[PDB]
């Protein structure tokens, strides 16, 4: 009983040039699931960021 | 036990608190949580804060 998602796939930026055989170079998505907070550091630009 | 059997008798549990160098130091290399120090918040040792 969740609610159905609706994402976007791009293909941009693939050449089929007959490289071998199937081949992936880089895959990402805009998904992240929840973590927990593990350690807090300081950057040398001044922001603070979690992780 | 003499019977190849396993049986628990519980985990350590570990106490991170979320602010440390709070902590008052009493007698020998123990600390006791105080004001500005937060609550031990109590968890497994698998993994998260601890």
């Amino acid at each position: 009983g969740a609610t159905a998602a609706t994402f976007s796939l791009s293909f941009l930026n693939s050449m089929q040039q007959n490289t071998g055989a199937n081949n992936i170079v880089a895959t990402n998505q805009n998904g992240y699931k929840p973590g927990d907070l593990v350690s807090y550091q300081i950057n040398n630009d001044g922001t603070v960021v979690g992780n | 036990y003499s019977n190849e059997q396993e049986q628990v008798l519980g985990q350590i549990v570990l106490a991170n608190f979320a602010n440390n160098e709070g902590l008052a130091s009493q007698g020998d290399n123990v600390w006791a949580a105080t004001q500005a120090s937060g609550v031990a918040l109590l968890g497994t040792a698998g993994s998260g804060n601890f």
